[PDB]
């Protein structure tokens, strides 16, 4: 869908889940 | 598990 | 989930499960991809060595989700199946090569704070992201160890293994169709999906635009949790024709 991915209560709202960040600190 | 509504097994 | 944690409300709005209706009993995890499809493995419906093969009537689809036993009246929503799709060259003989499955519901479901879809992967979005040492996220309501349940649903990052260390790992033959991902003996964590969260996704949140994809489903494994296995994982992105031919025969 074209809001595929972007969750109503994170994303969204512009907040962070608490271990988003692992994900992103490994994307080197 | 806790039942669930009658509709969804009709 | 194996050495996870709780997740949060509405952390993975996009899981699924699905449900035996007689007797009433968790089945596999599965996922939310549009209104009207949702994706899991094809082991999870067909799987002839346990006599498995299952009928659309036969189960439901419980998505939004967070405690695993409870009712979540006015929260959850609870779909019947119109049609099951199995991948048609689904090895269940050997190896689960092609592990996957689409599930059609009979209406659409009505989005929400804790129901919305995730994104499946791009041709570059998976080149990108599918690396050694990065990592995504595996949930399900699966045991909490090999040898119980959780009271909600788990969660658990893990990062994805070089392809010879996943063929040295197992004699079981591997196919492109699949990868693996979980932490080695000398890296310290541990973390794994185990029994019950086969078919629910493992997901990547890309950097270039801050969306959520859906690079894997989950497959197989030798145990749970042990040291120097890894978990196995259907390849979404290279089984992405066959999704869009059934969603654009089907649909
Ligand atoms: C699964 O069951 C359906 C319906 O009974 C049947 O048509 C199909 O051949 C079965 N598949 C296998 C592999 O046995
Ligand atoms: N990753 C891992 N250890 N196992 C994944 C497959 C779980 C499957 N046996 C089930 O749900 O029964
Ligand atoms: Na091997
Ligand atoms: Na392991």
């Amino acid at each position: 869908e074209a809001d595929c991915g972007l969750r109503p209560l994170f994303e969204k709202k512009s907040l962070e889940d608490k271990t988003e960040r692992e994900l992103l600190e490994s994307y080197i | 598990f806790e039942e669930i509504p009658e509709e969804y097994l009709q | 989930i194996v050495e996870g944690s709780d997740a949060e409300i509405g952390m993975s709005p996009w899981q699924v499960m699905l449900f035996r209706k007689s007797p009433q009993e968790l089945l596999c995890g599965a996922s939310l991809i549009s209104d009207r499809w949702v994706l899991t493995a094809a082991h999870c419906l067909l799987y002839p060595p346990w006599d498995k093969n299952f009928t659309e009537n036969d189960l439901l689809v419980r998505i939004g989700k967070h405690s695993r036993t409870r009712y979540e009246r006015n929260i959850e929503k609870i779909s019947m199946l119109e049609k099951i799709y199995i991948h048609p060259r689904y090895n269940w003989r050997e190896n689960l090569d092609r592990d996957i499955a689409l599930m059609k519901l009979k209406k659409p479901v009505a989005f929400s704070d804790y129901i919305h879809p995730v994104c499946l992967p791009d041709r570059e979005t998976a080149a990108s992201l599918l690396q050694a040492g990065y990592k995504g996220r595996v949930t399900g309501w699966g045991n909490l160890k090999e040898t119980g349940q959780p009271s909600v649903l788990q969660v658990v990052n893990l990062p994805i293994v070089e392809r010879p260390v996943c063929k040295d790992s197992t004699r079981i033959r591997i196919t492109d169709n699949m990868f693996c991902a979980g932490y080695k003996p000398d890296e310290g964590k541990r973390g794994d999906a185990c029994e019950g969260d086969s078919g629910g996704p493992f997901v990547m949140k890309s950097p270039f635009n801050n969306r959520w994809y859906q690079m894997g489903i989950v497959s197989w494994g030798e145990g749970c949790d042990r040291d120097g296995k890894y978990g196995f994982y259907t390849h979404v992105f290279r089984l992405k024709k066959w999704i869009q031919k059934v969603i654009d025969q089907f649909g």
